[PDB]
């Protein structure tokens, strides 16, 4: 209240927000569907034993090889362009902002983790699936670090930035729209893994692309798991389903990291995305194919009678992926040159947008 | 404002919007008063750039409220082309 | 289950708090913003890892890291394991915020709700992911522990979660981490007034910094707590009674390498022989927090409001002599090894 | 069991517990059955201790049931030293 605009203030989220938009009798479907989850569900979860761990990709400190480890390392990450250590920063920023998805999770209506420890399936799955993304950010970080391509304090700060921040996927409380956006979020650090492993492979070196590589791997997995909800919610209630994947489209998936800020550049997140749309790590076109995907995955086209404005709903999705493409195409032709600008987590060294 | 312009506008509005031919248009129907979200509004302008051989920039094409207004910018860059 | 972490052996209870009481946090709101806030450090004039970490972007990194090693070689293994112990506590950072969440007037309804308790949740949390970090990477370019294990042993506790037993009420919840904020605070105060002894004054830094910020936290969440009293006098102490008798069930405690099934008692007993955190600052930290919120002057408390305050007044001196004894009576300590030091061995 | 040992026992747990000498308190009758938590339990046999000047190792403070098992060990353990 009698405000005004501070020096060092972050992006905050732009719309009216909205909660438990779901009716609360569907609650219930959750409850019901506990003992699926157990079945078809966490059997997606690597026991812990099996997991691969940080350590297992970064110079081992507990042996004489450790200078040498290091040493190559670094020699390695010089060859690597700096418009590449952008997005490579950027994932690392994305995924160190952890707590907040947990959270956000656990702000879901039939599936909220209500003591921290609950022994329901779904907060079994909340809490063991944080812990498999924990890893990420970890190895990520210590890699960054070691490589000292990178402003390591800038990227902290922009991490405490963006954990304070926060983030409103407008999910709105309901798993359906949670999950949906999940299995759609998820795909995309697939396919933006899956690229930047296959860059850093060409770049020549084969230990960073293995480590993206791998990230992938995991992602897939939690990729299987939330469509793997979503196809039960289209089977069990092919209205609702619906028409929430519709409501999630027309919002447009917003990035999670996507309120960055580092205390010097205020669309900090877009000139980050510019950079990884060209380097093609991820673009507009994957994010329809990321939309494709599922209305393929999901069988939305197939659904059978759904509500007045249930089909209304249906038809838009399904219809939306050639639409993006050609407004993306279309971009591409009347596009200007790219300038180029300075980033913090690189020292303001300057990279091409 | 030449009726060759604003017969073929019609067609591409009808195609695109979903509209049956029962619902009659004039020279200044809104395209908000006719039920269409953000996106529709390039969309209707995509498909005149490919039916007609000329591109309209990105600049004038936001100044557009009605078909005239539209079928207008039509008639400007068919005259400094063809 | 061959490789089963430990799980919490009680019954969960959930929304103790009567559900009219959610108003007075609505009601504080703009309290919160005037007088909670102000002991967040704004982003821009706080410390970051890269600050006390050796500097990989200089030419002096090399020799940078060497000394840090070298110093390194001179800590003994128990202190490590008291070390690598907060390492681990201080990294499962996501499972604290998701149960400040769980507490029912004060929960971030969306993940970034404009409210003065959701805006400190997420900046309270931003400040702890430092500690996390900053170890992390020290325990890391250290080279005296298995930084695999110390991994395995993460995400072991956040697949585990944590249950403090505060059942949504805000009231159990802040007391709680009024609390738990102040232990973290004697304990990293300890550890670095240790390692300044084992002559590493780098590190002395690192851990008397984390110091500095949980005292912060402290003063924050006792002033929640000072405005519950002055407003519910009665249900505060019950519940500030409640927490007492459950016993603050530190949020690392069902800590799992996959070897070691009590590994978190083990853990403890060495932080309690090294006088990290010892049985006698569980009392302090409950005294301070008696004279803190006024316990002893609090007026007009119901039948059993008056039981339960009294029985927290008198409980400090309780345990100190119940802890006294135990170490007249207390065995010879035995020797074992910790996975987070290759099997290395140290006395609980 | 014998009345003297019983007698201080029964005194150090009303002590204690802040009971009345109108609260009754037989050999039989149990610790927690008197309102007493793990605490107060640990508490009494430190006491004890200090009113009879031998001490007990905590391997036979679980088997503690009630007054008459409690002042049974008492007696078990008087008959060591003296
Ligand atoms: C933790 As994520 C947003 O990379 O699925
Ligand atoms: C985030 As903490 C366990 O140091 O209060
Ligand atoms: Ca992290
Ligand atoms: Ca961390
Ligand atoms: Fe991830
Ligand atoms: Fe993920
Ligand atoms: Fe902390
Ligand atoms: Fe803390």
């Amino acid at each position: 209240v009698e405000n005004l605009k501070k020096p060092f203030m972050p992006p905050r989220e732009v719309h009216v927000q909205v909660t438990h938009s779901m009716p609360p009798q569907k609650i219930e479907i959750f409850k019901s569907l506990d003992n699926w989850a157990e079945e078809n569900i966490l059997v997606h979860l690597k026991p812990v034993e099996k997991c691969w761990q940080p350590q297992d990709f970064l110079p081992d400190p507990a042996s004489d090889g450790f200078d040498e480890q290091v040493r190559e390392l670094r020699e390695r990450a010089k060859e690597i362009p700096d418009d590449y250590f952008v997005v490579l920063v950027g994932d690392m920023i994305t995924e160190e902002a952890l707590p907040t998805y947990q959270t956000m999770l656990n702000t879901l209506d039939g599936v909220r983790d209500e003591t921290g420890a609950s022994p329901t399936s779904w907060a079994i799955w909340t809490r063991a699936w944080t812990a498999e993304e924990n890893r990420h950010g970890d190895l990520l970080n210590k890699y960054l670090y070691l490589s000292g391509r990178v402003d390591m304090r800038q990227i902290e700060k922009t991490i405490q930035y963006l954990i304070g921040s926060g983030m409103d996927p407008r999910t709105e409380n309901s798993p359906y729209l949670g999950f949906i956006y999940t299995s759609f979020q998820e795909r995309a650090t697939f396919i933006s893994h899956g690229n930047t492993a296959r860059q850093a492979k060409e770049h020549g070196d084969i230990k960073l692309a293995q480590i993206c590589g791998t990230i992938a791997a995991d992602e897939k997995r939690h990729e299987t798991a939330y469509t793997k909800i979503v196809e039960k919610l289209f089977e069990i209630d092919p209205d609702g389903t619906v028409l929430a994947f519709a409501d999630m489209m027309r919002k447009k998936i917003s990035m999670p990291a996507h309120l960055m800020y580092d205390g010097r550049d205020d669309n900090l997140f877009d000139h980050f995305s510019a950079v990884a749309q060209r380097l093609g790590v991820y673009t507009a076109k994957d994010y329809a194919d990321i939309l494709e995907f599922l209305v393929g995955r999901w069988k939305v086209d197939k659904l059978t009678g759904l509500s007045a404005e249930g089909q209304k709903a249906q038809d838009y999705v399904c219809r939306l992926p050639p639409r993006i493409r050609r407004l993306e195409e279309r971009a591409q032709g009347r596009a200007k040159e790219a300038p180029t600008m300075p980033f913090s987590w690189i020292f303001d060294r300057q990279v091409k947008l | 404002a030449k009726k060759e312009t604003i017969d073929k506008v019609s067609d591409i509005v009808k195609e695109k919007l979903a509209l049956g031919a029962d619902v009659v248009v004039t020279a200044d129907s809104e395209f908000s008063k006719l039920g269409a979200d953000s996106l529709d509004t390039v969309e209707i302008v995509m498909n005149l750039e490919e039916e007609f051989g000329i591109n309209v920039d990105e600049d004038k094409a936001q100044d557009i409220s009605t078909i005239q207004q539209a079928a207008d910018v039509i008639e400007g860059l068919l005259e400094k082309k063809a």
